[PDB]
RNA sequence: AGGUAGAGCACUGUUUGGACGAGGGGCCGGUUACCGAAUUCAGACAAACUCCGAAUGCCAAUUAAUUUAACUUGGGAGUC
RNA sequence: AUGUGGCGUUGCCCAGACAACGUCGAGUGACACUGCGCCGAAAAUGUACCGGGGCUAAACAUAUUACCGAAGCUGUGGAUU
RNA sequence: GACUGGGGCGGUCGCCUCCUAAAAGGUAACGGAGGCGCUCAAAGGUUCCCUCAGAAUGGUUGGAAAUCAUUCAUAGAGUGU
RNA sequence: GGUGACAGCAAGGAGGUCACACCUGUUCCCAUCCGAACACAGAAGUUAAGCUCCUUAGCGUCGAUGGUAUCGAACUUAGUUCCGCUAGAGUAGAACGUUGCCAGGC
């Protein structure tokens, strides 16, 4: 009876997503990788409406050389749409994962970019 | 003549609801006295170390339902 | 001589006798029975005597299903002593029967033979009886 | 649409709730009257103490 | 199998019901397919004559008011003391 | 807001009849019924069992009707 | 307990069912939920519970009406607030 | 010393939890049941992770079972008092 | 696919490198008797499983209509009447999710 990881992910998210949310002055962004690609989708949960989005499967950034530079660029590219609106205090929801490796690189790129987390 | 073994008890605490649904309360008002969490905190509601529920703003109280059986109390701002 | 092996508390309140049989009042394990029409406290001793009467009558041809058990204990107090020194000590076990409850139930005998065997035990027992059959219709 | 309530029994021996309902109807002593508009608020107070009063549609 | 059955007129109280349930009648109901709610009273010695040979599960062709419906015995109440039926329940299966 | 009456056994304890084979056991290691616990289809009970729950009573809010009280601060008591 | 009261079905049916060792003719005998009874129930000054007299209704019931009945309410005059 | 179904003898006297207590709170008796007069520099804080007694399954001595893996296994685990 | 508002458990049926999983790994950051877990590096082959499409109501979830009592009032001292509010069982019946805001692709 071998188990799968994303059910545990969803449990972790539901379980430590209890005290964290956005308020349209303090938005939150989360993160999600499965095995080859990276997603990210910011939301203000009072309204549950999507604002910005940044993906490693997107056309304009389609490269294979490293799995770290894609996290770096997807970060520094959501920062573009951020410094157009809503570039003050935001929260970085870590989905259901540790803080190690790709998630760290994404947070670093999103951080030294013009944001407040 | 005889010997009665029983005869003990403690002082009753005055637990339960303290404010009424629909009633305007003040900031830092005690809405429910309880051992435990028979009713959970909600929006602009806190809990103290005695498991005491209390308000955090000046509004109106509503008792509501949390999940499938769990219950909660909230305070909503505009009077 | 029927009584619980062990009971949680020992000095329990005195049950009710107003209302009607909450349940258990249809003969569904034999073929002929007998059921009460007033309320009373049928005790260990008189259940004992009433089954004595019926096993002593059928000479172990049939059988009796005792649909009553003395679950509750009652107490008494030393012989006519003064009031107010705690509750007294246990004295017997009882079972409250309301109008309707099937008290005794026999099977595997002549309908006649039951018709008098259940008549005999009615006298030993402090509740007025009535003889019934397996239900149809 | 108009009622005429008269107190045909005494309040002695009754509970306080019934005596308070009798006071709100405006009836003071035994056999005294009042003329009021028919209204569910009036009719609930009639129903509470109906064993005490007589009503007639004027 | 043509059980003659009357309809219970609107809003029987508990007193009105319990006093009709002394002359000998018995309350009832039908429900199910192609049918709606109705409150009815059925005769008793007739009913027992019917269900002493037809079997507990079986057909009935009782006439309810203006048309006839084929129903089967489903439910009952039957207080034990002073044996007399309290409620009999029919389902218009169609 | 809340667990009383009633009811209900799903949990804790009581329950009577009716149940199933591995096994200590019958023996000359075994059979097998038989002793005990277990699970099992089968059904009554509770102030200190409940999840399924009233009528009333409680708090309150009101452009929802009749009514005449209510509260605060002082003088004077009696009552236990 | 065969005291009696209906609604009841019913086994044997006036081909002659219960008796008398064939006479005999009108129902037979059973089995129950309910109504009034039944015995059930046996202390000390003096009848002794309608309170008394007495009553077969002047008992108990139901359905209408009449009347009597308080310092309650209404009339009439007065007082104090 | 007091309480006390007269007094004496006997028992008790402060605090905590539950029934009685009649679905808000409160509520008595010499009514029915148990606890306390502490313990822990972690059994406190905060960031992570992580999740069953029992049964069934088999398993080198197997006090049967502790130690070993698999099917469960509703939390029945467990939480210092 | 992601997040986000008020129906399950399983059981036969099928369908595909667009999804995401199944896998290749010890090679690296991670990382524990064990790369069984967790990491990261593959992307060869792939719906066999998870995912995923009715689905069976069999298990489960809701839930009628009838109406089986307890405030009030008399009668009475043994529970009977007139009221008003109606349960828990239990029948029928539904029911194998309504579906909020974006990517991609329509």
């Amino acid at each position: 009876s071998k188990i799968d990881k994303n059910k545990v992910r969803l449990k972790r998210h539901a379980r430590v997503r209890t005290n964290l949310s956005g308020t349209a002055e303090k938005p939150r962004l989360n993160v999600y990788r499965s095995n080859k690609h990276i997603y990210a989708q910011i939301i203000d949960d009072n309204k549950g409406v999507t604002l910005a989005q940044a993906s490693s499967k997107d056309s304009d950034i389609a490269t294979t050389a490293t799995k770290v530079e894609l996290a770096t660029k997807v970060g520094e590219a959501i920062a573009k749409k951020a410094a157009d609106k809503g570039i003050k205090e935001i929260v970085f929801d870590r989905g259901g994962y540790l803080y190690h490796g790709r998630v760290k690189a994404l947070a670093e790129a999103a951080r030294e970019s013009g944001l407040e987390f | 003549v005889s010997s009665t073994k029983n005869g003990r008890d403690s002082e009753s605490k005055r637990l339960g609801a303290k404010r009424a649904d629909g009633q305007f309360v003040t900031g830092g008002s005690i809405l429910y006295r309880q051992r435990g969490t028979k009713i959970y905190p909600g929006e602009n509601v806190g809990r103290g170390g005695d498991d005491t529920l209390f308000a955090k703003i000046d509004g109106v109280v509503k008792f509501e339902r949390k999940g499938r059986d769990k219950k909660q109390v909230s305070v909503y701002a505009v009077a | 001589m029927l009584l619980p092996k062990r009971v949680k508390y020992r000095r329990q309140h005195r049950p009710k006798t107003t209302g009607r049989s909450k349940g258990g009042n249809y003969v569904t394990f034999g073929e002929f029975g007998l059921q009460a029409t007033t309320t009373s406290w049928i005790t260990s001793r008189q259940i004992e005597s009433a089954r004595i009467a019926m096993t002593r009558y059928m000479k172990r041809g049939g059988k009796v299903w005792i649909k009553i058990f003395p679950h509750t204990p009652y107490t008494k107090k030393p012989l006519e002593v003064r009031m107010g020194a705690g509750k007294g000590a246990v004295e017997g076990w009882i079972a409250v029967v309301k109008p309707g409850r099937i008290l005794f139930e026999v099977a595997g005998v002549s309908e006649e033979v039951a018709r008098e065997a259940l008549r005999l035990a009615s006298h030993k027992l402090p509740v007025k009886t009535k003889f019934v059959k397996r239900e149809e219709l | 649409a108009k009622l005429q309530i008269t107190l045909t029994r005494s309040v002695i021996g009754r509970p306080e709730t019934q005596r308070k309902t009798v006071e709100a109807l405006g009836l003071k002593k035994t056999n005294s009257s009042v003329v009021v508009e028919d209204n569910p608020a009036i009719r609930g107070q009639i129903n509470k103490v109906k064993h005490l009063v007589t009503v007639e549609e004027k | 199998a043509s059980l003659k059955s009357i309809i219970r007129q609107g809003k029987q109280t508990r007193s009105d019901l319990k006093q009709l349930r002394k002359s000998g009648k018995v309350p009832a109901v039908v429900y199910g397919y192609g049918t709606k709610n109705v409150s009815v009273k059925v005769d008793e010695v007739e009913f027992i004559k019917v269900i002493r040979e037809v079997g507990r599960n079986g057909v009935i062709e009782l006439g309810v008011g203006s048309k006839t419906i084929k129903v089967m015995v489903a439910d009952y109440q039957f207080d034990p003391l002073k044996n007399q039926i309290t409620h009999i329940d029919f389902l218009a299966i169609n």
